[PDB]
RNA sequence: AAAAUUUUAGGAAUAGUUAAUAAUAAUUUAUAAUUUUGAUUAGAUUGUUUUGUUAAUGCUAUUAGAUGGGUGUGGAAAAAUAAAAAAAA
């Protein structure tokens, strides 16, 4: 239970605050209609930090797609056909929220990933083991079903017939 | 009514020992000498040995040795059937054995009968296959059993199988074997290689000629 | 808990039941899981009065002086077989006398077919040890038409009291695999003329009139008199 | 009688049942007090000594390797290629059972557990010649409040201190 | 205590107890009848349990609301008096 | 695989990882191939135990008939391969967009 | 869950069990015996200075004469009285 | 019962604790998730009276 | 008083079994010094023990270890020419002399360092010994006989210990091997002799010891030890290539959980070895790993082993970083004694679900720790992970050095 | 499951008699389906030809509620309740009916009775649930008396100082011991309330 | 009468008929000369028969007499065997394990000799 | 887990020891720790505004309890014996 916090601080300070961009990245998929295969677009939306590189954006797409049909092989990020250098920042390409980014796959390969980083990893090092969802998708407050409501069963000083003082000093 | 808190936890579900109160006080030095003298009294050990603290019975490696070192009760087999009984116990009566016998292995024991003492050894192997090993017999098992008892001249046990065969395990007994032992027929088989009715005391009456 | 009797109700300790949950109440004792048990005292103790006047012989005693007459040996074998059958029929005693070790046949306990209880086990595999009356049996459990997906270990498979009826169509050889019998709701379509449910959830059997008469005579409502 | 009590506990600690059975047999014949009832039969009567086995093994050849093996009389040895494979089976199983530690012993034999010794001078006793290594008497010999009343000093300063 | 009637299944055993707990179907049926007659009483028991629980919670709500009102007035007057004494000091 | 297209469940050959990366990448991976061709550097152990073959009863009855179950143990004894040979056709209806429609033994 | 079970007071599911409302007595004669309706554990705590959870009241099992009969005569007022605090 | 979500706030004030904003947010969300809107407005009135 | 004191009291020292007895008594003396239970023993400077020793009640806690080390020194000055005589058929083999030298070095590294004012002797006796002549004599007696180093694991530990004795005591390791393997060479170092004669390790820990002795055997000569390529990418010396390929063997680093017993300090050695191999042979790696196909069957094996070792080392770094003190981040000793298994084996299980000594056996194994990254570990791993990349890569966008820096700042705050 | 529920309800409402096969093949074994699926499917069970097919399909639906841990809702049990004269399928347990009869007869007899309709303060409400009383009963005293040496009593005692004379105190203890602590032995004035609850109780 | 310490069947002469048995309370059982546990069992059986429970209980006398012969301190239906001072044959005077006479046990029995004589008569 | 409060008519030394620690399971470091504001040991020794007395903040009494080698079982050793604490119809 050592969570590196032994007091009550109701406010959120600067090391947990991140500056994020809602980047949506398109994938070329194929759906079956009565005629045959039809090419459509599947969008994966991530929150990438502003100072991140394109390899980090690719890793964010890999860890936050949670779909077994999209990130199956080695893909490549591109804008208007021109491929992106994965060692460059998003600010060097001027990538904004309206920038259309595509993911071109090479299905002959097989993407072997190692998800050793948890999905909710911030600087405070507090992650859940049964997390199952990116922290931007989950709600802030919800009902706790795992715990149990417990009432006070140990009286301190008052036990009975007449409340003279109640032993409030104890 | 449980012994969970009266004896140590390694004696959980423990039944069938001689006295489980012995193995709670083994570590006392007067009982520690008594255990090591008992292992020398049982033999099979070249060095002084005590059984482990969390064991009541003998260990599996030690009881396997004493079962292999134990001399058989039948010494000096005269007949090849009695050598097959010693091969039966080394194979189908070893310590913690897994393999079961075969109905063809029972046919080998029923084909080596020479003296009437051999039928007592062979039919007790037939009882272990039905009761102990619980093996379904083959289709020709009563055929080998019938000709085994006729070598030793014992007909009263061969007709004993006909009045109740399903306790003995003979699920197939052909009608010519039933007519022979009950007295309807006077022969039980026809030889394919000699063309004569067995036994040979009836062949002198039935078949006066020899045919291929 | 996972499954309490009548919810949480604690006016008496008998209102909870003789066991508080089907799960084991402690983690260290998995043998305390709630399951259907079998009266092994009456069943495992066979009648020893069929061995009187019968000279049994030990396995190790293969000396020449201890051998018996072959008629006496044969009546000892008959008496030992009648001793092993005297209480009931085992699974391993019924399957050894069957084709393909009884694979695919339906074995059932005596009380598995009476009342509104309907349950059998379609046998899939039996691994005999050297003592052929024991071992371990496997099968698909069918309870009121519904069937398991995988073969389960048949509990109390060595205790006698089992029955089966041999059907040649259900026999599966050692080359093939025993197919699971179909669930009457899921796999095959439901037909009332083929299988009709004796019981269902939220159903209790009607009261027999002899039990009603017996309880009203015990409580004193009916004038029971000699 | 104090020497036989120590020497019997040392031989059973060092895995010597033959030397301990010969000690109880010796103390019963000599008339040592406390040992006239403890007399054990000699199960090693036909067996030779352990020291003469070892130099015989360095230098009948079938009985040379299996002279140390103890048999009941109703036991026979295996063939020598089969028995020697079985003899190394037992010596790897004895060392496997002796290497596992007992979890609540502090690495001690059961003889050494609760075996604190001080001489007889530590508990209200003085010199006597016949008590060579006399263990001090227990604290149940002298109870307090039977030698002096309540709130009154007793003349036993270091009795109950072990 | 679990009743062992004389017409239960007897365990012919010299190494233990002489009567098992295996019933008769009549015993099963009459035990079910007694179970239902206890089930009526325990249903009323649990009903009164939940009724008394919500009664205690509603009483705590009302008394806590009154105590919160009076204690807020008291603490406001106390803080004003403490501020005046601090100013004088 | 008979109802939706799964990406890497059916290949044209065994996946060729190097011998040094064989123990690291291969466990946890599954693929279906056409025909009974086994990978090299493996010892073939056919499962003939009826106690072990009984658990494919629902797989052989309601789906494709199980012909042979083999366990492949390598020279270093550290990477098993459970090879099961099925015989077509499927008893389940196969979608035309499914992965098993790209298999010759499953469609025929 | 002991080796030698306390033969005179056996209970269920170990100590300390569920809280139970009991009517405990005193170690006196019957003519001065009174009862205390108390809330305690299933096994009685004899190693504490807190031997009960809550004290619900006192019941007197001896009937008292109605000392309030001429106040307001109602039906069945002159019968005896059993005093209890709840 | 959902009334306990209103109860454990009130026992927070009887035991002389100052309820933070997360307690009011959690109480109003828990009482809105159970359909008790007047209890959520009572939580708001408790927050205003503090 | 040691037993060796009664062996040097005027006997005939040329007798062979007397030399063997002296050797085994000195081995037992050094081993009972090294494995001494030092639980209650404390050495603090006490003023009242100035003109005397420690008091009679505190002999075992204060005087015992110091007198044991001084007895070890005073017997080493009398015995070191009997066990290890000078080089001019021997009385002792090379293995038992190596064992005596190893226990002597283990007693020398753990000597008593604190010098009290009560001590009448010189403080220079509280320093570790110089065992250079004994390492040279053991090296001569080990190069005298053939097949002293074997592919077994015990001979792998002996190889590690002999390389350690040559590194610590300034002796060249080439004296441990016959001179025809060193002939044709003007001068060879310790680390090159390690990397040329290393056996293939069967565990990750033996490879970690070998990779540590390679780095520590050549401090400034770490460039000349592991350079096997030219400045253009062509492989110069294939002997170093074959040694470095059989260091990162498949029986050691082949499994996905091969680094499950690697602590925070050994992972630094692994990453430092990988970073030094990448830095010394950068023109080889940046040419061959990207889009180059090679015909040499040894180079692809070395490249696959290096990629596997780097990936499992980065995976172990992410394991120790992203899951601190986790049950999947715990380590254990190699061939570790788990006593619950041996307690279940030597008992009788009538019900196998009832495991005896469960509440103690499930807690205890041979050394098993919850592993988390410290300050000295994280500050070194943040350097080594950045060393694993190329010079043209941006160290800002690396998402593991940034996580290590933020972990350092969060744990320091 | 809610995507399959609309398909099952559409196949039930269209009267195609194939919604049960879709529920078996797609929703039964591989989904965590709620009971309202059967609330559509019983209508599909209702439109069968013979009554025995309807009965066996309803009983098989009840066994499906038992097996896959999906308990039957109140609406489904009330749907099967309305056709009990035709199907004779029991949809309530043996326990709930014995509770229901003894509860309903008692509640009807209680509603018709004119005597026991009066309110009962022991049964209707809880008077007070707070740990402390709402008004001052005078106690505690916070002073000693004659023969009491221990003041303050320390653990579990409300006495704060000696009764009559004390060692010299400073600060808030000087104001407390002489003026501000409780004193129930005062015959003129009770221990005073906090402000402003003392101004309106001056008389 | 199911208990050993409740001899209910010893007091058949203490009542005249059925109504006298069923109308007597515990004070009238005390003045008739009945011990405390016996009259408590009698009154409990009468009050159980009045509530609809006939005395259908198993007689626990012989089972408790079986469990009494062991050294259970709490009579908790356990089996605790007594350990004597000599539990091994070597300390009771027996020197070693008894060897069987292998020439005596390997002789042919009398029925085997008679059947061999019958075979020798019938073969010739 | 913490604070806190014992006594000796002839008053002196104490230690499996104190803190640090990448150290579970301490091969290291230190000018270490207790004590004349009364320690350790030895003697007496359950404590407790509950008892008694008196004008008395004085003097004088006490019976709630606990228990590192009997069994690593059990959630917890409290386990070799207790008129109830009614112990699963
Ligand atoms: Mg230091």
């Amino acid at each position: 239970h050592d969570t590196d916090r032994h007091y009550w601080r109701a406010v959120t300070d600067d090391p947990r605050v991140q500056h994020l961009i809602p980047l949506r990245i398109r994938f070329k998929i194929f759906t079956w209609v009565t005629s045959g295969w039809e090419q459509r677009m599947q969008v994966v939306q991530i929150m990438a930090p502003k100072d991140s590189t394109i390899a980090q954006v690719k890793d964010l797409v890999i860890v936050e797609n949670q779909s077994p049909y999209l990130c199956v092989s080695s893909f490549h990020l591109a804008i208007d056909g021109k491929e992106l250098d994965p060692q460059k920042t998003l600010g060097e390409y001027g990538i904004t929220e309206q920038s259309q980014i595509d993911a071109i796959e090479q299905n002959d390969h097989l993407l072997h990933r190692d998800d050793e980083r948890p999905r909710d990893w911030t600087v405070d090092e507090i992650t859940a083991e049964d997390v199952k969802r990116s922290p931007y998708k989950e709600m802030e407050m919800q009902p706790l079903q795992n715990l149990a409501p417990r009432y006070e069963a140990r009286p301190k000083g008052y036990f009975g017939r007449t409340y003279y003082s109640g032993m409030k000093q104890s | 009514a449980s012994l969970r808190y009266r004896r140590p936890y390694w004696m959980m579900f423990l039944k069938g020992v001689d006295n489980w109160k012995i193995y709670t006080v083994i570590q006392q030095p007067d009982h520690q000498r008594t255990e090591m003298l008992y292992q020398a009294w049982l033999g099979g050990l070249d060095r002084p040995y005590t059984r482990p603290k969390c064991m009541a019975n003998q260990p599996l490696w030690l009881s396997k040795k004493r079962h292999m070192l134990r001399k058989e009760r039948l010494d000096g087999p005269e007949t090849p059937l009695e050598k097959y009984v010693l091969e039966w116990h080394k194979k189908f009566h070893s310590f913690q054995g897994t393999e079961r016998p075969t109905p063809d292995d029972l046919h080998t024991a029923l084909d080596l009968v020479e003296r009437p003492l051999d039928l007592s050894y062979a039919l007790q192997l037939l009882g272990q296959c039905r009761n102990l090993n619980n093996i379904r017999f083959a289709k020709e098992t009563f055929l080998v059993f019938l000709e085994a008892c006729l070598r030793v001249g014992r007909r009263d046990c061969a007709e004993y199988a006909l009045e109740h065969a399903e306790p003995l395990g003979f699920w197939f007994i052909d009608e010519d074997h039933r007519r022979y032992l009950q007295g309807e027929q006077t022969w039980y088989k026809l030889s394919p290689l000699d063309n004569l009715y067995y036994p040979v005391e009836e062949n002198a009456k039935l078949n006066e000629g020899r045919k291929p | 808990r996972a499954d309490p009797l009548n919810g949480g109700s604690s006016m008496t300790l008998g209102s909870k039941g003789s066991k508080l949950s089907p799960e084991p109440h402690r983690r260290r004792m998995p043998w305390t899981a709630a399951k259907e048990y079998v009266p092994g005292v009456v069943l495992n103790a066979r009648d020893k009065m069929v061995l009187d006047g019968v000279q049994l012989l030990d396995i190790e005693s293969i000396d020449r002086a201890s051998q018996l007459d072959p008629l006496e040996v044969l009546r000892a074998v008959v008496a030992t077989r009648e001793y092993n059958i005297s209480t009931g029929k085992n699974i391993f005693q019924l399957a050894s006398q069957a084709t393909y070790n009884g694979r695919g046949q339906r074995f059932y306990r005596k009380e598995w077919q009476e009342g509104t209880y309907d349950k059998y086990v379609t046998l899939s595999a039996i691994d005999f040890d050297r003592d052929g009356n024991k071992g371990t049996a496997y099968g698909y459990i069918t309870f009121h038409g519904e069937t398991t997906t995988r073969p389960v270990q048949v509990d109390f498979a060595d205790v006698p009291g089992w029955y089966m009826d041999f059907v040649e169509e259900r026999a599966v050889p050692f080359t093939g695999i025993v197919p699971p019998p179909p669930s009457i709701g899921t796999d095959v379509p439901v037909d009332p003329h083929s299988y009709r449910l004796k019981a269902y959830p939220y159903y209790d059997a009607p009261n027999p009139p002899e039990f009603v008469e017996r309880l009203l005579k015990d409580r004193g409502v009916l004038p029971d008199t000699p | 009688p104090t020497m036989v009590k120590f020497y019997h506990d040392c031989l059973v600690r060092n895995n010597r049942p033959r030397e301990a059975s010969s000690l109880m047999r010796l103390a019963a014949e000599r008339g040592v007090h406390g040992y006239e009832d403890k007399w054990e039969a000699d199960v090693y009567k036909g067996r030779p000594l352990d020291s003469e086995v070892m130099n015989e093994s360095e230098g009948q050849a079938s009985s040379l390797a299996f002279a140390s093996l103890m048999l009941r009389g109703d036991q026979r040895p295996l063939p020598e290629n089969l028995q020697a494979l079985l003899e190394e089976e037992t010596t790897r199983n004895i060392e496997a059972e002796r290497s596992v530690p007992v979890p609540f012993s502090a690495g001690l034999h059961a003889t050494e557990i609760n075996s604190v010794f001080r001489p007889r001078v530590y508990r209200q006793l003085w010199y006597k010649w016949q008590h060579i290594a006399n263990r001090y008497r227990p604290t149940a010999a002298l109870k307090r409040r039977q030698l002096a009343p309540r709130d009154s000093p007793t003349g036993i300063p270091g009795f109950y201190r072990i | 205590r679990q009743i062992r009637p004389y017409y239960n299944l007897p365990s012919k055993s010299e190494h233990g107890r002489k009567m098992t707990g295996f019933l008769t179907p009549y015993r099963h049926w009459m035990w079910k009848q007694n179970e239902l007659w206890r089930n009526v009483h325990e249903a009323q028991f649990e009903h009164l349990r939940r009724v008394y629980k919500r009664q205690w919670l509603e009483s705590f709500r009302v008394n806590a609301d009154e105590y919160i009102y009076k204690y807020n007035i008291t603490k406001a007057a106390q803080l004003a008096q403490w501020e005046c004494e601090m100013k004088e000091q | 695989a008979a109802s939706s297209p799964v990406p890497h469940i059916i290949g044209s050959k065994h996946i060729d990882v190097p011998r040094e990366h064989r123990l690291r990448l291969l466990p946890g991976m599954l693929y279906l191939l056409d025909g009974d061709t086994l990978p090299g550097e493996f010892t073939i152990n056919r499962v003939l135990d009826p106690t072990a073959l009984q658990y494919y009863g629902r797989l052989s009855s309601q789906i494709v008939t199980v012909e042979a179950v083999r366990m492949l143990v390598p020279d270093d004894l550290r990477l098993l391969c459970n090879c099961i040979t099925f015989k077509g056709p499927l008893h389940l209806p196969v979608a035309p967009y499914a992965s098993l429609a790209s298999l010759r033994g499953a469609s025929q | 869950a002991r080796a030698v079970i306390k033969r005179r007071s056996p209970q269920l599911w170990g100590a300390p069990g569920a809280p139970i409302i009991r009517m405990r007595g005193h170690h006196v004669v019957w003519k001065f015996q009174s009862y205390d309706l108390v809330v305690e554990h299933t096994h009685k705590r004899r190693n504490s200075d807190i031997r009960l959870l809550h004290y619900l009241g006192k019941h007197c099992p001896h009937p008292q004469k109605s000392l309030w009969s001429p106040d307001t005569p109602v039906a069945q007022d002159r019968h005896l009285f059993m005093l209890t605090t709840v | 019962i959902p009334q306990e979500a209103l109860h454990w706030l009130l026992r927070m004030i009887v035991d002389n604790f100052n309820p933070q904003h997360v307690h009011y947010i959690a109480a109003m969300k828990t009482l809105q998730s159970a359909g008790e809107l007047d209890m959520a407005r009572d939580v708001w009135k408790i927050m205003e009276r503090q | 008083p040691s037993p060796v004191d009664e062996c040097l009291r005027g006997g005939s020292s040329l007798d062979k079994r007397l030399i063997q007895e002296v050797r085994e008594r000195f081995v037992s003396f050094c081993r009972e010094y090294v494995l001494m239970d030092t639980s209650g023993m404390k050495s603090t400077i006490l003023s009242t023990e100035l003109n005397a020793g420690p008091d009679y009640e505190h002999y075992d806690r204060r005087l015992r270890r110091k007198r044991h080390w001084l007895a070890i020194r005073h017997r080493f000055e009398d015995v070191r020419y009997v066990i290890w005589p000078d080089v001019v058929n021997p009385s002792l083999t090379a293995g038992e002399m190596l064992e005596a030298l190893l226990w002597l070095d283990a007693a020398s590294t753990f000597c008593v360092r604190k010098v009290h004012p009560s001590d009448l002797g010189d403080k220079s006796e509280f320093l570790p010994l110089d065992l250079q002549r004994e390492v040279e004599v053991v090296a001569c007696h080990a190069r005298r006989d053939l097949d002293f180093f074997d592919p077994s694991a015990t001979s792998l530990e002996q190889f590690t210990a002999c390389a350690a004795l040559c590194v610590n005591h300034r002796v060249p390791f080439s004296l441990f091997f016959p001179a025809q393997d060193v002939c044709g060479d003007a001068s060879v170092s310790t680390g090159q002799c390690i990397v040329a004669n290393a056996p293939s390790p069967h565990t990750a820990l033996g490879a970690v010891r070998i990779m540590a002795l390679i780095s520590e055997g050549s401090g400034s000569d770490i460039g000349k030890t592991i350079m096997f390529s030219d400045a253009f990418g062509a492989v110069t010396r294939f002997g170093i290539l074959r040694g470095l390929s059989r260091v990162m063997s498949v029986e050691a680093f082949g499994c996905k959980d091969a680094l499950e017993n690697v602590n925070e300090s050994e992972l630094c050695i692994i990453l430092h070895f990988c970073a030094e191999v990448r830095e010394q042979n950068a023109a080889f790696f940046r040419r061959y790993e990207a889009s180059e196909e090679d015909s040499d069957p040894q180079q692809v094996s070395f490249l696959a082993k290096y990629q596997q070792l780097s990936q499992i080392a980065l995976a172990r770094c992410k394991r120790l970083l992203y899951h601190p003190d986790s049950p999947r981040a715990q380590v254990m000793s190699e061939d570790g004694y788990i006593p619950l298994v041996e307690l279940q084996r030597h008992a009788e299980g009538t019900n196998k679900a009832a495991l005896i000594h469960y509440n103690l056996g499930i807690r205890s194994a041979q050394g098993m720790r919850r592993v988390a990254l410290g300050a000295q570990s994280s500050a070194r791993l943040a350097e080594l992970v950045s060393r694993l990349e190329e010079a043209s890569a941006r160290v800002s966008g690396n998402t593991l050095v940034n996580d290590l820096v933020h972990h350092l700042s969060h744990k320091a705050a | 499951a809610d995507m399959h529920l609309q398909v099952v309800e559409t196949m039930v409402g269209c009267g195609t008699m194939k919604a049960n096969d879709y529920f078996v093949r797609n929703v039964l074994r591989q989904f965590s389906w709620d009971s309202r699926f059967l609330e559509a499917l019983y209508v599909e069970y209702r439109r069968q030809d013979d009554v025995d097919m309807w009965a066996e399909l309803t009983k098989r639906a009840l066994v499906w509620t038992a097996r896959y841990n999906a308990p039957a809702s109140e609406r489904l049990r009330r749907l099967i309740e309305d056709d009990y004269d035709t199907i004779r399928v029991q949809t309530r347990t043996f326990r709930e009916l014995a509770v229901f009869q003894f509860r309903d007869v008692e509640e009807r007899r209680h509603s018709r009775d004119v005597v026991n309709e009066l309110p009962n303060p022991w049964y209707d409400y809880v008077a007070h649930a707070l740990p402390f009383p709402d008004r001052d009963a005078g106690y505690p005293d916070e002073y000693g008396d004659l023969g009491q040496w221990r003041a303050p009593g320390g653990p579990g005692s409300p006495v704060r100082g000696p009764g009559y004379y004390a060692p010299p105190m400073e600060g808030e203890h000087q104001r407390g011991y002489t003026a501000e602590w409780r004193d129930l032995r005062n015959p003129m004035r009770p221990p005073e309330f906090p402000t402003p609850w003392e101004r309106k109780y001056r008389q | 009468d199911i208990h050993r310490l409740r001899p209910t069947s010893d007091f058949k002469a203490s009542f005249k008929d059925w109504n006298d048995l069923f109308t007597c309370d515990k004070r009238q059982l005390r003045v008739r000369g009945i011990p405390r546990m016996t009259r408590d069992a009698i009154r409990t059986a009468v009050q159980a028969f009045q509530n609809g429970n006939p005395p259908e209980r198993f007689d626990t006398k012989e089972e408790w007499l079986y469990y009494k012969q062991f050294k259970t301190v709490d009579y908790s239906y356990r089996v605790i065997p007594e350990l004597p001072e000599k539990y091994r044959p070597h300390q009771s005077g027996i020197d070693q394990a008894p060897l069987p006479d292998y020439r005596e046990i390997n002789k042919m029995p009398q029925w085997a000799e008679c059947e061999e004589r019958r075979q020798s008569k019938k073969t010739v």
